């Protein structure tokens, strides 16, 4: 019993530490499975990390200069903000 | 040339005070990055100056009607004929005064207060459950 | 997970932010025409008090409140290099030129047009820039459980 | 969380929002050249039922319909000083000469 | 020999379901918010 009070608290504490990584792993993969990933062009208009544009002497350059879809217009205001 | 009157405003570390235990006036009130840069070009392009601060303390721009005030109005009214400052080249500010070539071109940074770290703790672990229940286990 | 960009600052409305009034920041914020920054313009329009009148006032906003401040890097450089209770977040946005003030129709600015490129090759602006800018959980806390249980069995019988 | 600001009402479609007639903010939304208020005033143009006419109409519409009532904040205080079923949502939109 | 073989194997039974709980819950939580 003097050692029955030793081992059971170790069982009580080794049960503390095993579910700790189960949620450290699980919510980590859940954030990894939060990703759709980003495909659609409105989401590229939401992000600022990926540089994006077209070729000079291209029609779609002038078309996004001419575009009335405001998703195109804000991606054109991106490309106006960054000439690269 | 003449003492070209300079409207300005004190910035960090652009235009700063000259400080001592005695009296200082006008050009001798003020130093800094812009002022000691101005002391170089007074030898370069051959002019003198008077430094004046701006009142309203700001750049000043067009109002609801469209009227300039502050720094731009000084160069409009010719009560100052220079403005030794990082006067940011803004396309509406080109319409009452003319900009020269930029000496510095920088961007908008992000200021935020620093949390300065923390320590690990288990009183934090007592918190996702109600703290009376942790004693109810006992 | 922390913030070091512009879109996730456009996400959060949890940190107060404005600018120096009659500032070229705010003069461009009324000219900001992309909707990620148009909504931060709707923020700053919904907060005239987040707008400051002094950079030193916005310093006391960030020192005394959880206050993001979006000004030019030069003063943010010189002060956060000299204040360590404030953190630098991410990078810049743009780069706008700093004109030298002449009234409109000044032909003496042609001489001013020359001497700037004089100082550009001779690199004097960066020389003064180095002259005038100067620099400076639950992971570990669990240790309350098992260590006492090893000592009670010693002083019982023997 | 989903509503902590006035723009949260401009993002949702379920909770209506309007103002008592002789309303300064109805005028101010026409005055507001910031476009999120312009969308909130195209809402109130599209929603005549959201726009109310006197005090208790907006009180009842907040209780009956999915409706947030827009009102001055110390008046929001003074009513909710006595009406306890409520909760003030968001902060100010402005400080204004009164 | 058997108590350490069963100890490490039960300890690996402690390993494996923590992974499958990561497999199952992150599957059902994206559709729980979806």
């Amino acid at each position: 019993l003097s050692t029955r009070i030793i081992g059971g608290i170790w069982w009580f504490f080794t049960l503390i530490i095993i579910s700790s990584y189960t949620a450290n792993l699980a919510a980590f993969l859940t954030v990894e499975r939060m990703e759709s990933p980003i495909d659609s062009a409105d989401d590229l208009a939401k992000q600022t990390k990926i540089e994006y544009g077209a070729v000079k002497d291209g029609a779609t350059m002038t078309f996004f200069k001419k575009s009335k879809i405001s998703t195109f217009e804000k991606m054109w205001a991106f490309m106006s903000s960054k000439p690269s | 040339n003449r003492s070209l009157i300079v409207t300005t405003l004190l910035e960090e570390p652009f235009v700063m005070f000259r400080k001592s235990d005695r009296t200082l006036y006008g050009n001798d009130r003020f130093e800094g990055y812009c002022i000691d840069l101005l002391k170089e070009l007074a030898h370069i392009l051959g002019f003198s100056y008077e430094i004046r601060l701006v009142e309203d303390g700001k750049y000043g721009a067009q109002d609801d009607k469209g009227q300039w005030n502050g720094m731009v109005k000084e160069l409009i009214d010719h009560k100052a004929d220079l403005a030794v400052a990082p006067l940011t080249i803004t396309h509406v500010r080109e319409k009452a005064i003319d900009f020269s070539k930029p000496f510095m071109t920088l961007g908008v940074s992000i200021l935020y207060r620093k949390p300065n770290g923390t320590n690990p703790s288990v009183f934090s672990f007592l918190n996702p459950l109600s703290p009376d229940i942790w004693m109810y286990v006992l | 997970s922390p913030i070091d960009s512009a879109d996730d600052l456009a996400k959060q409305t949890k940190i107060e932010y404005g600018a120096v009034k009659d500032g070229a920041t705010m003069t461009f914020f009324k000219k900001s025409k992309i909707s990620t920054f148009e909504k931060m313009w709707a923020f700053m329009s919904s907060k005239p008090s987040a707008l400051v009148k002094n950079n030193e006032e916005g310093i006391q906003r960030t020192l005394t409140a959880d206050y993001a401040l979006l000004m030019e890097s030069t003063t943010i450089e010189y002060i956060t290099q000299r204040n360590c209770n404030l953190t630098q977040i991410g990078g810049l946005i743009d780069s706008k030129g700093y004109g030298i003030g002449t009234p409109m129709g000044s032909p003496y600015r042609d001489k001013i047009t020359i001497a700037i490129l004089q100082l550009q090759e001779e690199d004097k602006l960066h020389i003064m820039k180095e002259k005038w800018w100067r620099g400076s959980q639950k992971i570990g806390g669990i240790f309350i459980v098992l260590a006492a249980g090893l000592v009670l069995s010693v002083l019982v019988a023997v």
